[PDB]
């Protein structure tokens, strides 16, 4: 975010939010290995 | 044959028309009211100024009349200096203002308790300029105790010109911020406006919320609202099943609407049943000097209202402490006044907007707060 | 009232005088209806009214311009009852549009950044 | 008809109307304007010619 600027600190809970109730990393998952073309 | 002076705003009839009827109901075989009225543009500090001085040298011995946020310590300055008792429908001044008796109850208490009611957390109030800022100050420094996140807009500075270009910007913006409890703090007109904006731009779906704050709950039209859904509350000061009030319903309704203007009404307006009872309370108030045996009588005349030393009329003091310890019944309730010519004791009916239409939720007291009155699909 | 029109009936081509939140609304009409100029230290009128020379200029654009510089995003304002509410107004109306935060407290009868809009004796107590 | 969808509040969007009339400035296409509904319909009398 730009500095000073107003969305840096609600977008940072957001982002901790999201780390906590694992959508960041069910999102992962998704992108990478689930949509992947070779295997496991 | 008493003299007395008035004052109107030259764009409100109605409440002319009640004082006539107050003027005509209330008076008595031993003696009868004269005002002296002059229709002035209310606003102007110039206006009020030699309205009150024509008043004054003719020797009135009390004034009942309409101020603006503009013209109101003119008036109370005037009538505190020169000990002549003003009588009024308008907002109350905030403070120890003297001669002067406020026919206007409190809104104050009965907004912010019925904002606690709702479990409001975030809501939008728009106020408007000309009827004081007061109660803004009251939401704000009570939002302050109460953690509430309030979103305060000034809507009183509209053009004739625009009108509806500003109030869509507005709700756009509030559309933005997607807040769906609005409280509206305005005259009854701005009001309706302000409403017909919102039925314009649709904000009137359900999942809104909207609370009029005014003693004109039933004066603005709640019909065009009504089928919408989003639920609407509001303060009456007048309860139509008191039989005093239906008395005064008959009476209003009956009379010729070319006689008195816009009298024709089954239901009438708050200032208007203010300015009515205050007609009454200064008759009884009359009436009470007359049976304490003081002489009303002024010896001479009061002269000049700008003459310097300021002269001060004796009698005035006893007028006014007659006019504030008056107790009647009346159109707004029950009627009683403080020393600062506040009502107190009264009682407010909270409303809430319903399909069939208005309905009573509730009601206010000064010493009770809100209090609640109590008021299909098969399942497998 | 009565020392404006004592200065009319002396036939004065202009007059310098204060004003407070009650009174100015005397000095405005009566300047506006009789013509005469006044000429005035104290807060600007909220509106357009003639015959008035203000000769304090507007601090409202300068305050929010300064708020904007110091990047606040919530803050406390502490606004005089017995001043005016014109500021108050404004920094209110443009923290609508800002997103601002604003706690507004009425000193008449949280947050670590304070404003005081007061006359210089308010701010030491 | 028109009244009643405005206060029913049916003029949102995602809403269309269609009028069917030789008249459509004839009648108000004001309150409806602001709406955010798709409104349609034609008129027989052309105020350019
Ligand atoms: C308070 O109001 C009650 C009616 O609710 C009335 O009986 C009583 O006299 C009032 N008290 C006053 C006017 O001091």
């Amino acid at each position: 975010t730009p500095k000073g600027s107003s969305l840096g600190t609600p977008v940072n809970l957001a982002v901790l939010k999201l780390s906590e109730q694992g959508v960041l990393d069910k999102l992962k998952n998704k992108w990478w290995y689930d949509k992947g073309e070779c295997g496991a | 044959s008493i003299q007395i002076g008035g004052l109107f705003p030259r764009g409100a009839d109605q409440e002319y028309s009640a004082f006539r009827v107050g003027m005509v109901q209330f008076s008595t075989s031993e003696f009868r009211l004269t005002p002296h009225i002059d229709n002035l543009e209310v606003a102007n500090s110039f206006a009020v100024t030699n309205a009150f001085c024509s008043q004054f040298s003719r020797g009135v011995y009390a004034i009942f009349g309409f101020y603006d946020k503009k013209s109101v310590n003119t008036i109370t300055s005037f009538c505190g200096t020169l000990h002549v008792s003003f009588i009024t429908p308008s907002f109350p001044t905030d403070g120890t203002h003297p001669f002067v008796i406020q026919m206007r109850p409190d809104l104050k208490g009965a907004l912010l308790s019925l904002i606690e009611y709702y479990q409001w957390d975030k809501f939008a109030y728009l106020y408007d300029s000309d009827r004081g800022l007061s109660t803004l100050q009251a939401v704000l420094d009570s939002a302050a105790e109460k953690k509430w996140q309030v979103t305060a807009i000034n809507v009183g500075n509209i053009n004739n010109d625009k009108k509806d270009e500003t109030y869509r910007s507005l709700f756009q913006d509030l559309e933005l911020k997607k807040e769906r409890r609005v409280i509206l703090d305005c005259e009854r007109d701005k009001v309706n406006d302000i409403v017909d904006q919102v039925i314009t731009i649709g904000k009137h779906v359900k999942g809104y919320h909207y609370i009029i704050a005014n003693l004109g709950f039933t004066d603005g039209d709640l019909l065009k609202i009504q089928f919408g859904g989003a639920e609407v509350s509001g303060f009456q000061i007048v309860d139509y099943d008191d039989s005093l009030v239906s008395k005064f319903i008959e009476r209003w309704s009956t009379l010729e609407e070319k006689e008195y203007p816009g009298a024709h009404t089954a239901t009438i307006k708050y200032t208007s049943a203010l300015t009515y009872d205050a007609v009454q309370v200064m008759t009884e108030a009359f009436r009470n000097l007359r049976k304490q045996r003081i002489e009303i009588s002024r010896r001479g005349n009061a002269g000049d209202c700008l003459a310097n030393p300021a002269v001060p009329w004796g009698q005035g003091v006893e007028i006014e402490r007659a006019l504030k310890q008056v107790q009647v019944e009346g159109l707004s309730g029950n009627i009683k006044f403080d020393q600062n010519g506040k009502r107190i004791n009264y009682t407010i009916n909270i409303m809430e907007l319903k399909t069939n239409g208005p309905r009573k939720i509730g009601y206010w007291s000064e010493v009770d707060k809100m209090v609640v009155t109590l008021t299909e699909q098969k399942t497998v």
